[PDB]
């Protein structure tokens, strides 16, 4: 069928014609792409794009012992 | 259809066989298939129509 084979070819260059994502989207991929956008950061953290780790450690205190002795 | 493209599907459904036999047919008309036609000679089902569609799943299937 290569009759079939340029039919499905020449109607995948229509959809190389683009120009904001989605061409029959309206309130369906506008809401589904936002509802996964969320899911991806929703149970896994709040994230900014360039951030740095920003943060400070303190030791344990070296206590003394007090011994008298001999 | 016409009678230049179906005394030959009467004809050429004969060069098959090749026994000495005196073939006979029937027709029925289906539009779901969009642009093809199966034959069954016996039980032998060459099939080519928009079947081809389904067989685009390859292009979906990684």
């Amino acid at each position: 069928v290569q009759k079939l084979f340029v039919d499905k070819i020449r109607e995948y260059r229509t959809k190389r014609q683009t120009s904001g994502g989605p061409v029959d989207a309206g309130p369906e991929y506008q809401q589904d792409l936002d509802r996964e956008l969320f899911k991806l950061k929703q149970m896994y953290g709040k994230a900014d794009m360039n951030t740095f780790p920003n943060f400070t450690f303190e030791d344990p205190k070296f206590e003394a012992v007090e011994k008298p002795q001999s | 259809l016409d009678e230049a493209t179906l005394t030959e599907l009467k004809t050429v459904l004969k060069s098959f066989l090749s026994k000495g036999q005196i073939l006979k047919l029937e027709v029925k008309v289906d539009p779901s298939i969009m642009g093809g036609m199966i034959v069954r000679i016996g039980e032998k089902y060459v099939d080519m129509s928009a079947k081809t569609k389904i067989q685009k799943l390859s292009r979906a299937m990684r």
